[PDB]
RNA sequence: AUGUAUUAAGGAGAGUAUAACUUAAUUUAUGUUUAUGAUAGAGGUUAUCAACAUAUGAACUCUUAGAGAAAUUACUUAAUAAACGAAGUGAAUUGAAAUAUCUUAUUAACUUCAGGAAAAGAAAUCAAACGAGAUUCUAUGAUUAGUGUGAACGAAAAUAGAGCAGCCUAUUAAAAUAAGUAAAAUGGCUUUAAAGCUGUUUGAAUAUUGUGGGGAACCUUCCUCAAAGGCUAAAUAUAAUACAUGAGUUACAGAGAAAAGUACCGUGAGGGAAAGCUUUGAAAUAGUAGUUUU
């Protein structure tokens, strides 16, 4: 049972990261400090 | 309330097929299974939801009200008082109960 | 204003049995005669 | 889409309605099996109460011929020896209803806010061993029974032969357990008049200053005596000894942080997401733009199919509709203050004079 | 009297006559299913 | 595939169902593998075999008596 | 036949062309002469990483008490896409 | 059983911590109040010793792509029971102490179509010389008018209650005010002969400056309404859920089902059980004992 609770937790954190990253991309498209076009330097610290 | 109800042979669940043949089995000839003579058959004259209320003339109902009010008057059991008929509970208790210092267990 | 009804006072902390150092004290072996509160 | 949510909401209700019908049927089967298992403890007690009604009439009648019932064979109904209980009835391990656990604990909080702990002396107030005083050793929170390791609460019990050697004596004396309702708390208080400490019996306890810790799922409260407000400290309870096993991960590794968020590549291979959730489940709420775009065009293809007969209209049918649109833009005329003042005169003249 | 009318019976003819697909796929078989379904039957066919 | 006996939902009550069958696979290893032999009954004390045996015989004798009652008979 | 006839039919009961699978997946296609061609694009493989040197085990010592995360004041604490994007900038700006 | 409120697609197969439900089968977070609550400890399996409110991960197969011997194949972000409603078709048992008209009966049933309700609906309506003012539901009116040889069948006006809402610029997008129509003959339906529905053959008029319909054969005057174009919530029907009440039941009762459409029976459609708890222990029946007779 304890081995099955670690296997369940792994599937909860991976499902959480996929959805969190799938939204950050959208939220990062409307950000003025991120340029998704160029991958070499896609972020510039705001002044 | 008069809401009691019972199922007759025309309301009991099941099929209305004939149980045993009219003749040939030797047993008493039987019809449907919902007959009162069967185990789970319906009660013929069972209770049903109806109205038990009756009628009483307004004048006869008013005479009965003043007769019960006079039966108490002649026996001295009719004690009329002035307006504001409330229990004169102590003021201290009312001040504490309203304030909320006293718990329910003590207030009651 | 003072009232004529005594209400339960503020809570107090009862000393734990191990901390009691009173010489004139002995645990009760039988429950008969002990006050119930 | 708003139509895709109704699909999910409807599915979530169909499954929850089926889980209740199954759970209900199981609650009734499990209850019917316990009641029949507890009934064997009720039957043994009923059979021993009547056996005592006949054993006392014989000691009265026979006199010097009184039998030696201790040397008799067991009772084949329950399999117990003379003057001995059964493990189920001596340990009080039979499950009780939920309205019983609340009644047994009614005097000390509630089944989930119990105000008595192991290590605190109590006084028995029921049974043969009334007014006895002992210290709680165990505290069974399932049946709300308490074990007091006193030599007076011992009682013969018949040991089942499936857990007993062949030279072992069939009957042994074990410590009998009592329900929580049959014991009250004994705590020494100070005499406010003289300052002398004496023992008293606490008839009721209630929790106070309850505070929960959501991150740890813990709580800490205080127990006090209602009516007198005497906060009684908790008894000295030793925490369980937690140890590090060889199969457990070291503390240095469990604390290592290796996750670095990414934005241009997924946190894991995109194929893994198909294993975490079912792509085709009717409970999927996170759809792709290409899908929602295809779902919204099903209605757009119906409003264009409902209004597809607008190309077969006759000139008079088109003229009428065209006029209707123009008219609905005019609106409704309004009554100016001058017009309202003239209407008020008519009303007052025809009502008052 | 009753006869041994099920001697030599095969379970392939049982699925072709009183099977689930013989009923969902016919107008008269959809009624039998709904009736047994409305009554509470677990065994809608075969 | 190993099939499973058909049974009733609740042992002796309920509709007749059939559990999910079992699948066994036998692989032809390229390197031989030999299992160890079971420990002797007297050397299984780590598993509490003594107590386990007494409990097993008890259930064995209660299952046998419940089969004698299923034949419509009793032990004289 | 009285009762067994009413159970659900299985492949271990009848043989006259009755086939029923166990949902093992299609690994290829059928040929016209009764053979089978395995399409290895449908065959599935299991990606097991090298476990030499891996120190994490499936258990954590009971000394370290279980604690959750607070995320105070953020309703969508663990799922907030803002705390995932802002956290990304400081730690990993390039990727 | 009734009432109130809310809701408007249902079932099965297999698996799983056997209070916990979907291969993640006891997910993860927020806010508030915590004994003056709500209605200064121990305890992560020796667990869930916390309720309320709001979010949240996961949620398999079939019914339900195509094929097929439902829960398989093969593919894929393929997916909606019953009752209730409208129309079409439309019996027989039964009564008439037989029986044809009639009644049973605009019934049961089937068929199609549709929605959470549907249908109907703002007068070509009723009234009677005064006037009322859409539809739906309930009672009275009414074992009435009336019809029919009979047996029986059976309105409306009006009144009271539940709801109330009007419009075409319809609060969702519709009329340039309705012609093979109104109506007539004939064959049927409904029915009192009118009005209404209808197959066949025929076939009008254009507003109170009196054109058209109706007012129970029919004609006329008057009154009244304005067909051949439309929209419209509520009160009503059914099912599920929850709750309230009881001179309702308390285990052969209540329901068919206190574990049920299950076991069981049937090729099938279909038929369809028994079984509560620890209390009390009646009669019949059986084996003996005491007194007594044989
Ligand atoms: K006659
Ligand atoms: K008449
Ligand atoms: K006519
Ligand atoms: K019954
Ligand atoms: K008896
Ligand atoms: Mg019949
Ligand atoms: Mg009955
Ligand atoms: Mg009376
Ligand atoms: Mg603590
Ligand atoms: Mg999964
Ligand atoms: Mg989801
Ligand atoms: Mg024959
Ligand atoms: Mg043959
Ligand atoms: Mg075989
Ligand atoms: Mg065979
Ligand atoms: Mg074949
Ligand atoms: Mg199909
Ligand atoms: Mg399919
Ligand atoms: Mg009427
Ligand atoms: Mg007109
Ligand atoms: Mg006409
Ligand atoms: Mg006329
Ligand atoms: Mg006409
Ligand atoms: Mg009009
Ligand atoms: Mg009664
Ligand atoms: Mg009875």
């Amino acid at each position: 049972r304890n081995v099955k609770q670690t296997m369940r937790g792994i599937k909860h954190v991976l499902t959480e990261r996929f959805y969190a990253w799938e939204d950050a991309v959208k939220l990062a498209e409307q950000d003025p400090e991120i340029d998704l076009s160029n991958p070499e330097n896609p972020y510039t610290p705001s002044t | 309330r008069g809401m009691a109800s019972t199922k007759t042979r025309y309301e009991v669940h099941g099929s209305h097929k004939k149980m045993s043949p009219q003749k040939g089995t030797g047993n008493a000839r039987r019809g449907t299974r919902q007959s009162p003579l069967m185990k789970g058959g319906g009660k013929t004259f069972g209770p049903k939801p109806r109205d038990f209320s009756t009628k009483l003339n307004k004048k006869v109902y008013d005479l009965a009200w003043r007769t019960a009010l006079s039966y108490r008057y002649k026996r001295g059991e009719l004690i009329v008082t002035e307006d504001g008929l409330d229990l004169p509970l102590p003021n201290d208790f009312l001040w504490l109960a309203g304030g909320g210092k006293l718990s329910r267990e003590l207030e009651d | 204003r003072q009232v004529n009804l005594v209400l339960p006072g503020q809570p107090t902390r009862a000393d734990a049995p191990e901390k009691i150092r009173d010489p004139n004290y002995e645990p009760a072996t039988s429950g008969a005669g002990l006050q119930e509160i | 889409m708003d139509k895709l949510l109704r699909r999910v909401r409807m599915a979530e209700g169909m499954v929850a309605r089926r889980a209740q019908r199954k759970n209900a049927l199981l609650k009734r089967i499990t209850e019917r099996k316990q009641n029949k298992k507890n009934g064997e403890a009720f039957t043994e007690a009923i059979q021993q109460r009547k056996a005592a009604v006949e054993a006392r009439n014989e000691d009265w009648m026979l006199g010097p011929l009184a039998p030696r019932r201790e040397l008799d064979e067991i009772t084949l109904s329950n399999g117990n020896f003379f003057g001995s209980l059964s493990p189920t009835r001596a340990l009080l391990e039979s499950e009780v209803s939920e309205e019983e656990r609340k009644a047994r604990v009614a005097w000390c909080g509630s089944p989930k806010f119990l105000c008595i702990a192991p290590g605190d002396r109590v006084v028995v107030i029921e049974g043969h061993h009334k007014d006895l005083i002992g210290t709680i050793e165990k505290l069974n929170t399932r049946n709300m029974t308490v074990e007091i390791q006193s030599e007076k609460l011992k009682t013969n019990t018949t040991v089942p032969q499936f857990m007993q050697n062949d030279a072992d004596k069939p009957v042994t004396q074990i410590y009998a357990r009592l329900p929580i309702s049959s014991v009250r708390l004994v705590h020494p208080l100070k005499d406010p008049q003289t300052g002398e400490y004496r023992d008293v019996i606490i008839r009721e306890l209630r929790p106070r200053n309850i505070v929960h810790d959501r991150p740890t799922r813990t709580r800490s409260m205080r127990r006090f005596v209602p009516g007198e407000n005497i906060i009684i400290p908790w008894p000295k309870q030793e925490p369980i000894k937690r140890e590090d096993q060889p199969a457990d991960t070291l503390r240095i590794d469990v604390d290592e942080k290796t996750f670095v968020p990414t934005l241009f590549r997924p946190p894991a291979p995109q194929q893994v997401l198909d294993e975490l959730r079912n792509k085709y489940s009717i409970f999927r709420t996170r759809h792709t733009p290409e899908y929602i775009a295809k779902k919204e065009q099903e209605e757009q293809e119906k409003e264009a199919k409902k209004s597809a007969a607008k190309a077969m209209l006759t000139p008079v049918q088109e003229y009428n509709r065209k006029q209707r649109e123009l008219r609905r833009a005019r609106g409704q005329p309004a009554l100016t203050e001058e017009m309202l003042a003239k209407i008020g005169e008519v009303v007052a003249r025809n009502k008052l004079g | 009297g009753p006869r041994p009318t099920m001697s030599g019976a095969t379970r392939l003819v049982q699925k072709r006559r009183h099977g689930f697909l013989s009923r969902v796929k016919t107008k008269n078989g959809q009624k039998t299913l709904k009736r047994r379904l409305a009554k509470g039957r677990l065994r809608l066919s075969a | 595939v190993n099939q499973r006996m058909h049974e009733q939902r609740h042992g002796d009550v309920g509709n007749w169902r059939r559990p999910k069958s079992q699948k066994m696979m036998i692989a032809e290893l390229a390197k031989p593998f030999v299992w160890p032999k079971p420990p002797a009954e007297d050397a299984r004390e780590a598993f509490d075999y003594a107590m386990w045996k007494k409990q097993k015989t008890a259930q064995e004798q209660d299952t046998k008596f419940q089969g004698i009652r299923a034949q419509g008979e009793v032990v004289p | 036949g009285l009762k067994y006839r009413k159970l659900r039919l299985t492949t271990k009961d009848v043989n006259k062309g009755f086939y029923k699978g166990n949902r093992t997946g299609s690994m290829g296609t059928h040929t016209s002469y009764g053979t089978y061609k395995i399409d290895y694009t449908k065959v599935r493989t299991y990606v097991c990483p090298d476990l030499t040197g891996f120190k994490l085990t499936p258990f954590v010592s009971k000394t370290i008490r279980p604690v959750h995360d607070q995320f105070p004041g953020d309703k969508l604490g663990p799922k907030n896409p803002a705390t995932y994007l802002a956290r990304w900038k400081s730690e990993n700006g390039l990727d």
